[PDB]
RNA sequence: UAAGUGAUCUAGAAAG
RNA sequence: UUGCCUUUUACCAGAACCAUCCGGGUGUUGUCUCCAUAGAAACAGGUAAAGCUGUAUUUUUU
């Protein structure tokens, strides 16, 4: 099984961000996660290419249009690696 | 215990304890009374010596017989155990004539 | 292999952000394994409605952001 | 009776005996010891019982061990065995049972 | 096999019994370890005036509940309080069989 | 010791110290049917030896029923299920003296 | 209608 | 502190400290015995065998 889905299901609960295809960052509390990163967010701000934020209360974001997740630095200390 | 293992150390002949079990349990029934006594007898031998744990020595490795080997007036052999009793006999009886005839007392 | 939790999203208003920059609106009916959204009919992002009762397909979602809480 | 706490029990006013002077310190004072009175008086009235407790037993016996239990049973005052329980796949009895505390 | 058939016959048992001058009427028994002080002086607890005699407080009950049954406990280990032990052992030369015991329902 | 009744100890004693259970215990025991011989006896010796309240425990419970009705039905203002429930009150006083 | 189960110390040799 | 006892040793049996002993491991050396003897191989990849993974129509690569 996907290594990195398996990293972003750990983060659940986390401070992610979120970057999709368009080019649009949100930042937020990980809600849900599955195979597919079928995320969702809560608390989230919202924030265009151009740069004005937007904020915004629960988003579901689907993994295709999905580029990369930042998840904190604290899972890189453990424990699904090794 | 003893067979629920496949694996042990060796205990001594004299560490094995075959009339212990019978003793610790319940005695069987309908035995006369004296039986019963010496049962209780031996449960009181076996839980006193169990209460008041006597823990070894853990400086003395020096055995006596290692002194006695580490010394060039005792050589060994293998004997045939019979053999070396007839000869703790005759020694030991030696021993307590000498001794005696030392004392003066040759009566 | 999963369905996509959307249980707490059931008969409430979400903004469906789909592809090209473009938005529908609409109340949630139901939903599928590969995100295809069946949602009552609302109109399109000044605003203007179209239809009844909508099935928007699962590769056109960008994202779904939910207006009630 | 034994000092000790009342269960099982109404408690409906008959008649309350209140003078025409009131004053809050005695009034209420007064009822306080009083009303305790009138429970023990009515208590006293209604034929009273000291209620012991029961335990509801659980034993595991064996299956054929039972008898010697039902004469355990026996042998102590209040005892029921309700229901010999048959723990399938083993020997065991599960004898539910009532025993005073 | 079954451990549970120690009940009151364990070094703990004993060790009690003998702390309580009390034996087990199959087990050992004792010099007292501390001497019986009858210096109670008709006091107002233990008193038969007092207690309730259902239960006749046999000794087997106290060397196991020690500290609850007999008053004034001294040097008392404590004892054990087991499981059922269900171990069945083919005599007649047979194969995993259920035959002392009874089926299920269903 | 066995039932707190053993010698205390073996030694000193000068004896055996074992105990024998008496057969005259059981007896000492058993005679609450001897007892009944004279408890029996000493029991054929001394052998042969409010309505108001109630009325208003009743008429409590008429008005019970009174409040009841009047809450099933219409009774949301307080003077008309009062005013009933009064007469019904002055009603039972008559009937009772 | 119900009695009668069990608790069992010891234990010798010298010199005086 | 008890008990047999009346003197002690030799003893009774419990307690508290203590020791002695008969043993036990573990580790490190050193020896004693019985069997034995090679100072260099991986890389380009084959030949053969052992360890694990695999079996284009919406979310990854058609
Ligand atoms: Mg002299």
């Amino acid at each position: 099984n996907g290594i990195p889905v398996k990293l972003l299901n750990e983060a659940q609960g986390h401070i992610v961000s979120l970057e999709l295809t368009t080019g649009a960052t949100y930042r937020g509390k990980l809600v849900e996660s599955e195979d597919s990163m079928n995320v969702q967010l809560r608390d989230v701000i919202a924030t265009e290419p151009q740069g004005a934020v937007t904020h915004m209360d629960q988003i579901f974001v689907r993994g295709s249009q999905i580029k990369f997740i930042v998840v904190p630095d604290l899972l890189k200390n453990a424990p699904l690696f090794k | 215990f003893p067979f629920n293992r496949t694996k042990g150390k060796m205990v001594r002949a004299q560490d094995v304890a075959l009339a212990k079990k019978w003793f610790l349990q319940h005695p069987d029934e309908e035995y006369p009374v004296k039986v019963k006594v010496s049962y209780q007898k031996l449960l009181k031998n076996y839980v006193l010596n169990e209460l008041h744990p006597t823990l070894p020595t853990n400086h003395n490795k020096t055995k006596l017989l290692k002194s006695l080997k580490n010394t060039k007036y005792f050589q060994q052999t293998t004997i045939d155990w019979v053999e070396a009793g007839l000869q703790l006999c005759r020694q030991g009886h030696n021993m307590l004539n000498l001794l005696i005839h030392r004392k003066g007392l040759t009566y | 292999v999963s369905t996509p939790e959307l249980k707490k999203y059931m008969d409430k208003k979400i903004l469906l952000n789909i592809n090209g920059s473009r938005k529908v609106a609409g109340i949630l009916r139901g939903y599928d394994i590969f995100l295809n959204v069946v949602l009552d009919d609302a109109m399109e992002i000044n605003n203007h409605q179209l239809g009844l009762q909508t099935v928007i397909r699962g590769n056109s979602i960008i994202s779904l952001e939910a207006l009630d809480a | 009776l034994a000092e000790e706490p009342i269960y099982g029990v109404q408690y409906k006013l008959l008649s309350i005996s209140v003078p025409s002077d009131v004053n809050i310190d005695v009034m209420k004072s007064q009822i306080i010891p009083l009303m305790k009175k009138a429970c023990y008086v009515g208590l006293l009235t209604a034929i009273p019982i000291l209620l012991e407790p029961i335990y509801e037993v659980d034993i595991t016996v064996h299956a054929p061990l039972l008898p010697i239990v039902e004469e355990l049973m026996k042998k102590r005052r209040g005892s029921r065995i309700y229901k010999t329980i048959k723990v399938a796949g083993t020997p065991l009895l599960e004898v539910r049972g009532q025993v005073p505390v | 096999t079954d451990k549970n058939y120690y009940y009151l016959f364990d070094k703990k048992s004993f060790f009690n019994g003998k702390a309580l001058n009390n034996a087990i009427p199959g087990g050992p028994k004792f010099e007292p370890l501390y001497p019986r002080e009858e210096e109670e002086d008709y006091n107002e607890f233990n008193s038969i005036d007092r207690v309730i005699f259902r239960v006749p407080i046999r000794s087997e009950y106290k060397v196991a509940f020690p500290h609850l049954y007999n008053s004034r406990p001294r040097s008392v280990r404590i004892p054990w309080y087991n499981n059922p032990v269900s171990c069945i052992i083919q005599n007649d030369e047979e194969y995993d069989t259920p035959a002392l015991f009874f089926d299920p329902s269903l | 010791s066995y039932n707190g009744i053993g010698l205390k100890s073996a030694k000193g004693s000068s004896t055996s110290g074992h105990v024998q259970r008496s057969l005259a215990s059981n007896n000492r025991r058993r005679p609450q049917g001897s007892q009944q011989q004279r408890q029996q006896r000493q029991n054929a010796i001394k052998k042969a030896s409010i309505e108001t309240h109630m009325e208003k425990r009743e008429i409590e419970v008429q008005v019970s029923e009174l409040r009841d009705r009047l809450e099933e039905e219409e009774t949301l203002s307080e003077e008309q299920i009062d005013k009933k429930c009064e007469a019904l009150r002055a009603k039972l006083t008559n009937e009772w003296q």
